[PDB]
């Protein structure tokens, strides 16, 4: 790989999803007789919209989500007396 | 000189004058930003004591220092991959365009990925790409996604926008056509879709004169991509000072490990060994610390770009200069090495006639004013036209609602009022 | 002079005064055999990250 | 997992503070890191000399910590700006910036308290089953293009409806509905279809 | 002509008799800061 020799891993033809990332677009997941696989990571499933010049798509109901969003907001206050540390 | 703050404009300021613009001009502007640098792990053994045991003995005296000193250097190089999975792996389905390019007049070729080059990129991409320019422990580790995957996730956000708007950001992706898209964006910033529709092909011939000048421009010069190889350039510079630290001798007899063990005995080689290692610990650690500071500033970078994508490529922004100049309409990604060029497509007002204009119309004893625009006159008559496009109408009982009495407005001129 | 590389032979020429090549770091990247005058390029033994 | 993130900021400050702790085990280059051993096996001076290489190591390994910790509290006070903002934004207000506030049209969100951190619920209204529809710009009906004031116009292949963009609702086409401008002409898609005047 | 329909600007426009071309409120801000 461009990351550099892998060695226990088998390449597999087939594209999944990230689960461990070697990297340069190389992942590694342990897959099932059960083996460790280098893979070439999967972006998602490919999806053409059925655009046209006169087509639309509207939708006729609706889902109420609620998302967790965790935000770190402070750390431990933490003062060291330099002279107790440095000298016992 | 003296320097210049910019020409002197006096505007004609009036208590009755109203400027109207009677024109557009569809603006394609270039905004480029930082995203990810590249990923550098130093072995700190192999830098200060290059294949000596004896100094990696006297480094182990030290204790903790080179496993923080890799700690953070590995945490740089994981934040630069967070940083760009941020940026552009916001939507988990690839998009992908019709093959029959058909948008009501609007070509876009040169940001779409072009077939005939081995790589899956744009032209103007292709152009990005082409305008962006050891042995003691130092290496690069590859980015996780490669230029061809960034490519990809550019191609499905701007396959995304084209076939569905801002649908496919907030949830599933509703075809539109993009004459109605564009419709949508119009009614966005005030400005009617009936005027969109009377000049579709006038802004569609506008938008691809646009896109062909930031084209043209990216060809003729590369001063635009400088923020990306300025953060190239300061992490070359600070890894040639690293490398260039290793000759510093430090106070010791030789800066040459070897030199040292070979012409002392270990004792009083020892004794030089730790002043060449003191000075190329405090090296590393100015090192690192840099880096830090430096990934500090580019992931602020990043999670600006990552903002601009979800605010402007994924939806339209009433945020005044936050996608480009003028009033925006929508946002193009174009991957770019270690960053993301972002093109904003704004409407910026063109040709302006003066007016007159009052705040309300005395018809019946009642002041009226408008539900939406504004009363303006042409020195004979009296119209109303919406704010941002001059389309002067009829002044009636639908376009204005009524307010009380003519004699509490200030500035009110006696006008007749057309009922339907 | 005392170091661990791999030794290949070096198109660089060397004056005669200049028996030994350094690099930017002090590392020595070329030298010149005593008994043979030819002129050898240093490269450092393969090493990475596991 | 998903408190992962205020876990990772503990998990931090603790390891440096244990890095810290540990390196008074550091000789530094010292015959010994306990600084009472050096005094009582050598002569002043020589003691002076060794307790100087220990405190040059110590106060090296404090002043790290010191710059560490001011990093991590950069990147923290930025985390809490965002957290401010958000606090403002989506909870105080309803929010129009496309995911700023959780994925999809952004409704209302809650706070809640959380260990040296907060959680954002947010509400989204997320579209749920779409129906492919024939559509069209504008419609001519007595040779006055109309255009709709609000919505857009649908055809369920038989009938001309307006219906508001996010949600189906179909209407008839009326007067009230849509406004007039110009001509049928200048329009391009334009489709002949009644506008129905009440 | 500074008419602005009640509107009254005098104290963040800049006032062209001091020397400075410099609001009155920008001036009281720049006697604060030591």
């Amino acid at each position: 790989t461009r990351a550099g020799c892998l060695i226990g891993a088998e390449h597999v033809n087939n594209s999944y999803e990230c689960d461990i990332p070697i990297g340069a677009g190389i992942c590694a997941s342990y897959q099932t007789s059960q083996s460790i696989i280098a893979y070439t990571m999967s972006l998602g499933a490919e999806n053409s919209v059925a655009y046209s010049n006169n087509s639309i798509a509207i939708p006729t109901n609706f889902t109420i989500s609620v998302t967790t969003e965790i935000l770190p907001v402070s750390m431990t206050k933490t003062s060291v007396d330099c002279t107790m540390y440095i000298c016992g | 000189y003296t320097m210049s703050l910019g020409a002197e404009n006096s505007v004609a300021y009036s208590n009755n004058s109203i400027a109207i613009p009677t024109n557009f001009t569809i603006s394609v502007t270039t905004e480029i930003l930082p995203v990810s640098m590249t990923k550098t792990s130093v072995d700190c053994t192999m830098y200060i004591c290059g294949d000596s045991t004896e100094c990696s003995n006297l480094l182990l005296q030290y204790g903790s220092f080179c496993t923080q000193l890799n700690r953070a250097l590995t945490g740089i190089a994981v934040e630069q991959d967070k940083n760009t999975q941020e940026v552009f792996a916001q939507v988990k389905q690839i998009y992908k365009t019709p093959p029959i390019k058909d948008f009501g007049g609007f070509n876009f070729s040169q940001i779409l990925p072009d077939p005939s080059k081995p790589s899956k990129r744009s032209p103007i991409e292709d152009l990005l790409f082409n305008k962006v320019t050891k042995f003691n422990g130092l290496t690069v580790l590859p980015p996780l996604l490669t230029d061809e995957m960034i490519a990809q996730y550019t191609s499905a956000l701007l396959a995304g926008t084209i076939t569905s708007g801002w649908t496919f950001g907030a949830g599933a992706a509703l075809q539109i056509p993009f004459p109605m898209q564009m419709a949508y964006r119009f009614n966005g910033i005030g400005v009617t879709q009936n005027v969109l529709y009377e000049n579709q092909k006038l802004i569609a011939n506008q938008f691809n004169s646009a896109i062909g000048k930031i084209q043209d421009s990216l060809s003729s010069t590369p001063s635009p991509l400088g923020k990306l190889q300025d953060v190239v350039n300061q992490n070359a510079q600070a890894l040639n000072t690293l490398v260039k630290q290793l000759s510093s001798n430090f106070g010791a007899i030789s800066s040459v490990l070897n030199d040292i063990l070979s012409r002392l005995d270990p004792p009083e080689a020892e004794v030089q060994i730790d002043r060449l290692i003191t000075g190329r610990l405090q090296s590393l650690q100015t090192y690192v610390t840099q880096q830090l500071i430096r990934a500090a500033e580019i992931r602020a970078s990043a999670n600006l770009a990552a903002t601009k994508m979800s605010e402007c490529v994924l939806g339209q922004s009433k945020r005044v200069d936050f996608c480009g100049k003028g009033y925006h309409l929508m946002s193009f990604p174009q991957s770019a090495p270690h960053g993301v060029v972002f093109l904003h497509v704004t409407y910026v007002p063109a040709q302006e006639k003066n007016f007159t204009t009052a705040p309300a119309i005395c018809h019946d004893g009642k002041a009226h004013f408008p539900r939406e625009g504004v009363f303006v006159s042409n020195g004979t008559h009296w119209f109303v036209t919406q704010r941002n496009f001059y389309e002067p109408q009829i002044i009636t009982t639908d376009n204005t609602f009524v307010s009380g009495n003519c004699d509490v407005v200030i500035g009110i001129v006696n006008n007749t009022v057309y009922d339907p | 002079l005392t170091g661990t590389g791999v030794l290949t032979e070096s198109n660089k020429k060397f004056l005669p005064f200049q028996q030994f090549g350094r690099d930017i770091a002090d590392t020595t990247d070329a030298v010149r055999d005593p008994q043979t005058l030819e002129i050898l390029d240093i490269t450092p033994c393969s090493f990475g990250g596991v």
